[PDB]
């Protein structure tokens, strides 16, 4: 893209962070109008700044919309959790159509910790049937971004079969992930038991299942 | 008549009629200008009759509100939200005339006393107690 | 091509049934109309009725209570009868081939049309009395040549003496001699009977051997008289 | 950045209502005299060109059936025609009993034109006189003597005058000054519904006022297909209106050659009966095209099949109707026909195609003719048409039929289509499906960001 | 108010076409253009065209112009102010990189000087452009689980193992249970074919008073699984 | 009633109109009639004549209403003198059963003929019976007018006199007879009988005489 924003940007809560768009002539913000986007990963987007200034209708005045011959500015003052994600700005005139840059991902600090919560089931009675066997481990209600999850056999590490999602965003402004270990049924009997480790940059929870049982 | 070119856009007016679409180049004129004892000759008279009482209502609207001669006057009774949260870019550049209406078809009637004695009653007796001096 | 024939008595008793046929030669009975139209002396011709091919009768009003006409199918004839017959019923009788046709003034659905008969062939026409008088014959006397004029052109006859009706057909050489005859017309002798005669002019030339024999031949006295004319 | 309100005079502002409206004619008088008396001659002529404003982006409600414009046109036909025969002569003293005698022609295989005879009062009141005339038969019915007038017991008789005409001038409906006509301009449009394309005009078109029965004749023509207008197809007792594209071409006649006799009743009311005939005596018809009025039978069947999924059975027509409703009645050269439409309305068709018809026949409807009639189901006064010198020939083209679909029972008794007028408004119902009257308010207030100037 | 109703997901072999759908109700639909945008992994958002469902006219990005068709429907009126729309996009020659979720967007504003831009969204209509087949779903449930021993709560729910074509629905009694339910996201196997899970917690004394199903529908491959949870659980923290 | 007149030149155009005209749309016939002869049909339809009728004979059609039938004659001449007849089928009226009133046509204008007498005396067979009876042609005169005066030796006879009307023939000229009754002693005792013809301005006479 020739449009360029910040790659990310970051404030305190209730504090202030600013956003920039800008680009070469063809997308330069002296004679081209620029529009501004919250699109969630996933969700539809909500306009927000449709002209240089002015703001989309229902939207709170937190959100202010400044440009210069050379760049162009977006502000969002009093942040909130539901602040924190991506931003896209777009670059237009009366007939042409839009342009978007490149997008910026805001975090808001100054919070307050989430403690993680953690699940792990079997596998059921009827996929060992099918001699198949996969360990699902449930992440949710995190309020720091990034997670880090990591099996092990019998208290020994595992690096085949794990497939771990990247942390997605609850609708109560917290986070989700989750994490598979599938297996073969002679690794899931021949074993004492399996555990699932979700570690964090302050706490590092421990859950474990015993084939046994 | 005899009008081209340099006159032909006096006939595109532009402002005037810049609420959306529900309307055309002779809307706004279709009612402002296009002016024996049977039964032809009583129904006529009624709609004649008619016709200029319609048009003094108005009139005298305009001249309570200290608009007579003009067709877009200003005043001095500002906007009371309460009425419209919208603003003029999302009034203008997005509803027609026919649904603004529609709109504050509630206040209207409140609005046009705002418009008889909040002002031209106040300004018609401050113009002529300042003229005292 | 239709050749019509009439035929009758002539005479008629008073307050009887006279009756006639017309024989056809030309085509079918049941493929044209046919009417009769009777003649008397003095006054127009008098129109009795019709008869379609289909054999269904109509008359006229006037003479509807008296005349009765029907078609013989086998013989292509066609009869006529007269109930209670007076002496104005005395006319010359005509047995006519009609034809129908239609007039129409409008559309044929809601009828506005009318039918109109025409007789397009006449017959000869026959010719009755009726009267309670008899019938007397008619003698023939020769006419001797004047022994006439230069040229040797000469004149001879054959005279008809009174007879009763006027109904007479006279014929030379039994009528192989056509050029030159003419009979003359009946004169009502104050005897209250008629009588005519015929010349013939001939070239003196064949005066002499000429052996002229006029035929008189008359019906209602059943008399045929030839006599020779010599000088 | 404030906001003010500022006062607007002639925005494109209206309310739906309802007003009285005036007639607007095209010729008057001098260039032809005593011309009409359905558009008379005092209304306000037609400007030479029509301003039509075609409103862009407008979408707006019609309803032919709630309609109040029918309404007004129907009242107005009605009472335009109390004004017309009030001055003229009243036919009070021909109720006297009649000896009647019919037609004189010659044996067939009754008839139409009768010949009565009658004594009335002469203009000297003492003395009085016997007269002839002769009366349509649908004008007497018997009570030694033989007949009387129809319309003696029901009501009074008044005749028209004869220097009006009954023809239908195109007349048009203008609302005032203050209102408008708005107009519906789609191809096919629907009963009542919205239409896409609107337009606003002052007056209305050119529309003939003309009197009709079972048939609508001189009216508009749809110009796509044909259509179909109910107010609800589903329900039988609601009338259907249909519309032409390709209008089908009728001729009619009165070939008998009447005359005018003028009898002597009052003091300066000469009353004029038919004379005696001249010429041919023959009936009364009318001539359709079998072709087109089958390709226009073609065209209604389809539109109607596509409304009902099993394809139905064909209608015939005509059931609980004495006088006037039943038979095709409309005016022509001055005399009031009645026609039987049997030949129309006796087919049958199923998968379309066609059946019950056989070249090039016109098709001939046997039409009665009268002079007393009492229109528009009015209790009262009736008129008397006067009687037309010569013979009477015209010429009409079909644009719309009623038909009225009939149900029997609750269910599979199947469904056929009576054609009947529900009203007598719906003759106007089916010129103004497309125009509704609205009135303009033209002031309005909205925020702008400009404050007058302050008190000084 | 007005609201835009996409056409579902899809999948197409590169080579094909595909023509997406988007019926519009709740406003005039002549009154304000319509968007096409498209977000892919490998280039973010980008934008297609708009049409003008009013007059017609179309305005295609040059990376769009020779294989994107544009069209509407005519405008089902409503009210007089309202009406129900449908605009279509064709695009043609798919290839792997096209592979993403396809927008419809209303208009902002009927004049001035940002008329067409975006303001409305559709739902979304994922497009993915593979070579290989649809494969089902398998589903396997999950035991509960002890999720608070003081509180009286547990945790059960469905696990939907290896199907290609991306969208997924999960649903409780046919939608009736709707409280307490959480879905995540799909993983990305090696293989290429996906797999997520579903989780609703409930109170554990909720065992013999309500029932639950899951009603999982993997609609690219027309299969519908109704699988019931045995309440029985093996856990100790929720045996006590 | 009976038969009405007219005269008419010869070789110029006639023009024989119809009574009892038309009410509606006619279909009119035109008989052709001598007394003693067949009537012969000139005219079918109001403008069609059959096969044989020749060219002079024409009737007017009712094209348009108003006309009124006329039956006109071009080439008059003494053949044609007839009574004529027209048939009146209109639609007001029913069933015409009754022909239409004869119209006597008569021709005038002719060049000078005169006639041819011959006179003939009872025969021998006829004073046989005790009667005897002169016979007195008169063949192809002038005029229909004539008188035959008889003369027994130069007295007039005056009684049992019986002259005939005079009567078209075949060659359009008129013949006539005329008869002397007798006794057969008046007839020999009589020098010559003289039959004489007085025919317009001349005057013919034939003499015969007893043998
Ligand atoms: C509505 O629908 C109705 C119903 O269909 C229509 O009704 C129609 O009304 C008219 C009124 O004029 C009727 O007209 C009459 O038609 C007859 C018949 O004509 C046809 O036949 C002629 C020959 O056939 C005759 O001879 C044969 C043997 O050869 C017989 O077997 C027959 O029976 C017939 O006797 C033929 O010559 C005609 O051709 C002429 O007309 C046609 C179509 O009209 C033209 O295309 C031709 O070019 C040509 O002009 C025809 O094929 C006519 O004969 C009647 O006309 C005479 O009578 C009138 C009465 O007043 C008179 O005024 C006319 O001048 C005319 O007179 C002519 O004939 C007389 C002898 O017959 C002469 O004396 C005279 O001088 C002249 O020569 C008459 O016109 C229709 O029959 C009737 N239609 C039907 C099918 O019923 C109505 O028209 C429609 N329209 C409207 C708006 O109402
Ligand atoms: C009924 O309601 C409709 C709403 O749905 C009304 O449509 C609206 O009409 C308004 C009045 O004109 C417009 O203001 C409004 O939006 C406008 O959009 C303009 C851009 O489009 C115009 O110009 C384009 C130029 O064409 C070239 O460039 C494009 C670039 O993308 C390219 O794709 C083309 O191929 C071409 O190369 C064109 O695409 C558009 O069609 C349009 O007008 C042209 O086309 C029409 C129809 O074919 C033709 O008749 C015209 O003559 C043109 O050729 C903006 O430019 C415009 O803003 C400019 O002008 C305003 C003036 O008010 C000014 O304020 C701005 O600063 C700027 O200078 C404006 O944004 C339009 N909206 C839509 C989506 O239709 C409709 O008018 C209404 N009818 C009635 C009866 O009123
Ligand atoms: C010109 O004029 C037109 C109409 O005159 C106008 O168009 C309308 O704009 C409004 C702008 O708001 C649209 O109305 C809705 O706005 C709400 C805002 O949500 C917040 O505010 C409400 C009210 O205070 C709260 O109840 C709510 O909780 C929020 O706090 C939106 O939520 C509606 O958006 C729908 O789509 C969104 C997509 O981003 C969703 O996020 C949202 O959940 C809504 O979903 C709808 O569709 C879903 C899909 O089926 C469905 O699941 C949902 O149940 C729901 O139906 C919506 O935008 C309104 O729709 C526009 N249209 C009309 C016809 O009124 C223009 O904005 C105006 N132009 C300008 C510039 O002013
Ligand atoms: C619905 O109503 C319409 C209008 O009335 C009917 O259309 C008429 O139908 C009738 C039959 O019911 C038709 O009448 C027929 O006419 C035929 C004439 O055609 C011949 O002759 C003409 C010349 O006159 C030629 O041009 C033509 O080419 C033909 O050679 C007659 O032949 C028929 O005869 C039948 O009826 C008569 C009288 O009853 C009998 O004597 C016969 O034996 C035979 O049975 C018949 O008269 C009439 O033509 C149609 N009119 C039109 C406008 O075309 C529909 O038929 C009717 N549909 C129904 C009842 O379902
Ligand atoms: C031809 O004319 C018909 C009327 O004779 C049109 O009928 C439409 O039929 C639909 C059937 O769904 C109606 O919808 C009903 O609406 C009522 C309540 O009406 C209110 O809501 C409707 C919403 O559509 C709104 O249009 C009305 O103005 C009212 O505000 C509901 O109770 C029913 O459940 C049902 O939803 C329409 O009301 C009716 N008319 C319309 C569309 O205005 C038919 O559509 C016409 N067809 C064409 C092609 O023009
Ligand atoms: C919306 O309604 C309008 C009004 O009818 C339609 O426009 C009309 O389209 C016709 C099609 O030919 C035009 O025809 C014109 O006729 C006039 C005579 O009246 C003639 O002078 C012109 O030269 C032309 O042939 C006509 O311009 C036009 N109406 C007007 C105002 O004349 C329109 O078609 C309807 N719907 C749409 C959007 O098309
Ligand atoms: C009802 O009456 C009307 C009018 O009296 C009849 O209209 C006639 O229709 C025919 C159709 O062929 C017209 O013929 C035309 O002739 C002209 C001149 O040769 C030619 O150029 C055309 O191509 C056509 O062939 C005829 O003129 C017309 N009559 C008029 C205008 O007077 C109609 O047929 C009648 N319909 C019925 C009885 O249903
Ligand atoms: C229909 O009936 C009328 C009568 O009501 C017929 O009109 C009559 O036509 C005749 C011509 O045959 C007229 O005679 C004319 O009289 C005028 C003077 O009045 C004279 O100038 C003419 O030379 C001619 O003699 C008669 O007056 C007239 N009667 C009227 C007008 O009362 C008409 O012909 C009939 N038409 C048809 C087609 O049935
Ligand atoms: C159309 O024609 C049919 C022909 O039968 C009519 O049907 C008859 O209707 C009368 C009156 O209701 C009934 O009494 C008869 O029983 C019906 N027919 C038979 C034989 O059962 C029908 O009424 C006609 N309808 C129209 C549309 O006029
Ligand atoms: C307008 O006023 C009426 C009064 O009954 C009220 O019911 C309606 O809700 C009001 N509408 C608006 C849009 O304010
Ligand atoms: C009028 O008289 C006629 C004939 O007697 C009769 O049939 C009819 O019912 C009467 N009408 C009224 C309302 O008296
Ligand atoms: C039409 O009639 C049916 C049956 O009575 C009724 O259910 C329906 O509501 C009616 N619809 C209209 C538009 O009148
Ligand atoms: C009427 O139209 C139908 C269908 O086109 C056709 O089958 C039939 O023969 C037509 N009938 C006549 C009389 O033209």
């Amino acid at each position: 893209s020739v449009l360029t924003q910040s790659a990310s940007v970051s404030g305190s809560l209730g504090q202030s962070v600013t956003i920039s768009c800008t680009g070469p002539n063809s997308v330069c913000c002296s004679h081209k109008s620029i529009s501004w986007y919250q699109w969630p990963p996933g969700r539809a987007p909500t306009l927000i700044i449709y002209e240089d200034n002015e703001r989309a209708p229902g939207i709170s005045p937190r959100f202010s919309g400044y440009k210069s011959y050379w760049s162009a500015y977006l502000t969002i003052s009093d942040l909130r959790p539901e602040d924190e994600t991506t931003y896209y700005c777009c670059s237009y005139t009366h007939n042409s159509g839009c342009v978007f840059g490149t997008g910026t991902k805001v975090s808001v600090l100054g919070q307050s910790k989430a403690n993680p919560s953690v699940t792990l089931f079997p596998p059921s009675s009827e996929e060992l049937q099918a001699n198949k066997a996969t360990l699902v481990c449930l992440i949710s209600d995190f309020y720091p971004g990034a997670v880090t999850v990591a099996w092990k056999a019998d208290s020994s590490p595992v690096k085949a079969g794990v497939e771990t999602t990247t942390p997605s965003k609850q609708s109560n402004n917290k986070y989700a992930a989750s994490s598979y270990l599938s297996l073969t049924p002679e690794q899931w009997k021949s074993h004492r038991s399996y555990s699932c480790q979700v570690t964090h940059e302050g706490s590092t929870v421990e859950k474990t299942v015993a084939p046994t049982e | 008549a005899v009008g081209l070119g340099a006159f032909i856009l006096g006939f595109l007016g532009a402002a005037g009629s810049t609420m959306g679409a529900a309307s055309m180049a002779l809307t706004v004129q279709a009612r402002l200008l296009l002016s024996q004892l049977t039964v032809w000759g009583i129904k006529q008279l009624q709609a004649r009759v008619l016709a200029v009482e319609r048009y003094l209502r108005d009139q005298q609207l305009l001249g309570i509100w200290g608009c007579s001669g003009k067709i877009i006057c200003c005043t001095n009774v500002p906007w009371n939200d309460s009425w419209s949260n919208k603003t003029i870019n999302e009034i203008w550049d997005n509803m027609t005339w026919m649904q603004w209406e529609k709109e504050i078809d509630n206040y209207t009637q409140h609005i046009y006393t705002l418009l008889e004695v909040s002002q031209i009653q106040q300004e018609k007796n401050e113009q002529e107690l300042l003229e005292l001096d | 091509q239709v050749q019509l024939q009439e035929s009758g008595p002539g005479l008629v008793r008073p307050s009887e049934t006279l009756s006639v046929t017309c024989i056809v030669s030309g085509g079918s009975i049941s493929n044209y109309y046919w009417t009769w139209i009777r003649q008397s002396p003095g006054k127009g011709l008098e129109w009795i009725g019709y008869i379609s091919d289909r054999e269904t009768t109509t008359y006229n009003p006037s003479l509807n209570s008296r005349a009765v006409i029907s078609r013989d199918t086998s013989k292509n004839q066609l009869s006529l009868q007269l109930r209670s017959v007076t002496t104005a019923d005395t006319a010359i009788y005509f047995c006519a081939t009609a034809r129908r046709g239609q007039r129409i003034y409008g559309v044929v659905s809601f009828g506005e049309f009318f039918y109109y008969y025409y007789m397009d062939v006449w017959g000869k026409g026959t010719a009755v009395t009726v009267s309670s008088a008899s019938t007397k014959g008619p003698s023939v006397f020769p006419l001797a040549p004047s022994s006439s004029t230069s040229g040797g052109t000469a004149a001879l006859g054959c005279l008809v003496k009174d007879y009763f009706p006027e109904p007479v057909t006279v014929s030379w050489n039994s009528g192989a001699l056509t050029s030159g005859v003419h009979t003359f017309p009946a004169v009502l002798q104050s005897s209250g009977l008629y009588s005519l005669s015929s010349v013939v002019t001939v070239p003196s030339s064949s005066l002499g051997t000429q052996t002229y024999i006029c035929n008189v031949n008359h019906k209602p006295s059943n008399t045929k008289v030839d006599k020779k004319v010599e000088p | 950045a404030k906001k003010w309100v500022t006062v607007y005079y002639g925005v494109p502002v209206w309310k739906e209502a309802t007003t009285t409206l005036f007639c607007a004619s095209d010729a008057k008088a001098y260039d032809t005299e005593v011309h009409n008396v359905w558009a008379t001659h005092a209304c306000v002529p037609t400007d030479p060109n029509p301003q039509e404003i075609v409103l862009g982006n407008v979408t707006e409600n019609f309803n032919m059936w709630k309609n109040n414009m029918v309404e007004q046109m129907h009242e107005d036909i009605i009472s335009l025609w109390d004004q017309s025969l009030k001055p003229c002569v009243k036919l009070t003293p021909l109720c006297v009993t009649l000896n009647c005698n019919n037609v004189n022609t010659n044996n067939t295989n009754t008839g139409e034109m009768k010949n009565c005879s009658f004594n009335v009062t002469t203009s000297i009141r003492d003395k009085i006189k016997k007269e002839y005339a002769l009366f349509y038969k649908l004008d007497v019915v018997p009570l030694i003597t033989n007949y009387r007038l129809i319309n003696c017991n029901t009501s009074v008789i008044t005749q028209a005058c004869p220097k009006v005409s009954f023809e239908p001038i195109p007349i048009h409906y203008c609302a005032p000054a203050g209102f408008a006509i708005l107009k519906c301009n789609s191809k096919t449009f629907n009963g009542s519904g919205p239409c896409t394309n609107v337009s606003t005009v002052q007056c209305t078109h050119g529309i003939r006022p003309v009197v009709s029965t079972q048939l609508l004749l001189n009216g508009s023509l749809a110009e796509e297909e044909i259509v179909i207008r109910s107010e609800n197809i589903t329900d039988n007792a609601k009338t259907i209106i249909v519309q032409l594209n390709e209008a089908v071409e009728i001729n009619c006649t009165r070939p008998n050659n009447n005359t005018r006799k003028s009898i002597h009743i009052g003091p300066g009311r000469a009353f004029y009966a038919t004379g005696d005939i001249i010429g041919n005596i023959r009936q009364a018809h009318c001539n359709i095209s079998k072709a087109r009025w089958n390709e226009t039978l073609g065209q209604i069947v389809a539109k109607l099949e596509e409304q009902f999924p099993n394809k139905t059975i064909i209608f015939n027509h005509s059931s609980g109707g004495d006088p006037e409703i039943v038979t095709h009645s409309f005016n022509c050269g001055g005399e009031f026909f009645y026609c039987n439409t049997t030949p129309l309305f006796n087919s049958t068709w199923n998968n379309t195609r066609t059946d019950d018809y056989p070249g090039e026949q016109n098709i001939t409807l046997q039409c009665r003719i009268k002079q007393i009639i009492n229109m528009w189901q009015g209790v009262g006064k009736a008129m008397y048409a006067p009687p037309i010198r010569g013979q009477i020939r015209c010429s009409s083209n079909i644009t719309g039929l009623l038909l009225t679909r009939d149900g029997g029972r609750d269910q599979n008794g199947t469904e056929t289509f009576r054609p009947g007028g529900g009203n007598m408004r719906d003759n106007w119902r089916s010129e103004l499906y497309k125009y509704k009257v609205v009135k303009i308010e033209p002031l309005g207030i909205a925020p702008t960001a400009c404050k007058r100037r302050v008190v000084q | 108010e007005g609201q835009l109703v996409q056409s579902g997901a899809e999948l197409k072999k590169p080579g094909a076409s595909v023509k997406i759908s988007c019926k519009t109700s709740g406003y005039r639909f002549n009154f304000y253009h319509i968007n096409w945008i498209r977000q892919t992994a490998g280039r973010g958002p980008e934008w297609m065209g708009w049409i003008s469902p009013y007059s017609g006219d179309k305005n295609l990005a040059p990376a769009f112009q020779d294989r994107v068709i544009m069209t509407t429907d005519t405008e089902v009126p409503v009210t007089s102010f309202t009406s129900t729309g449908a605009a279509y996009m064709e695009i043609r020659n798919l290839k792997f990189d096209d592979t993403g979720t396809y927008f419809c967007a209303k208009g902002l504003l009927r004049d001035g000087s940002s008329t067409w831009l975006p303001y409305l969204w559709g739902q979304g209509t994922l497009l993915t452009v593979s070579s290989a087949s649809t494969k089902g779903p398998s589903v396997f449930p999950l035991a509960p689980s002890s999720k608070s021993t003081s509180g009286g709560t547990a945790a059960l729910g469905c696990l939907v193992k290896d199907y290609f074509p991306e969208p997924v629905t999960v649903s409780w009694n046919s939608g009736a249970l709707t409280s307490g339910v959480h879905t995540f996201p799909a993983v990305l196997q090696s293989s290429g074919l996906y797999s997520l899970s579903s989780v609703v917690t409930v109170p554990s004394s909720s065992l013999g008073t309500q029932t639950y199903i899951c009603n999982v529908n993997h609609k690219p491959s027309n299969t519908k699984v109704d699988k019931r949870v045995e309440p029985k659980s093996c856990d100790k923290g929720l045996e006590v | 009633s009976y038969v009405s007149p007219l005269s008419v030149a010869l070789g110029e155009t006639a023009r024989i109109s119809c009574g009892r005209q038309a009410l509606g749309s006619r279909a009119v016939q035109w008989y052709q009639h001598k007394p003693g002869q067949a009537p012969i049909l000139l005219i079918y339809n109001n403008q069609d004549r059959p096969s044989g009728i020749p060219e002079r004979f024409s009737g007017t059609p009712d094209i348009n209403f108003g006309t009124t039938a006329t039956l006109t004659i071009s080439g008059v001449e003494v053949g044609d003198e007839a009574d004529y007849y027209c048939h009146m089928w209109d639609s007001r009226s029913g069933f015409s059963w009754s022909f239409g009133g004869a119209t006597r046509l008569t021709v005038l204008s002719q060049p000078k003929a005169a006639p041819s007498v011959t006179l003939f005396p009872p025969s021998s067979e006829e004073l046989q019976a005790n009667k005897a009876t002169l016979v007195c042609l008169i063949s192809d005169f002038y005029p229909g007018a004539v008188t035959v005066a008889w003369k027994a030796d130069s007295s007039p006879v005056k009684a049992g006199v019986e002259t005939t009307t005079p009567s078209k023939q075949s060659n359009n000229k008129y013949a006539a007879s005329s008869y002397l009754s007798l006794t057969p002693e008046q007839w020999k005792s009589h020098k010559s009988y003289s039959c004489q013809v007085t025919h317009e301005g001349s005057t013919v006479e034939k003499t015969v005489a007893p043998t």
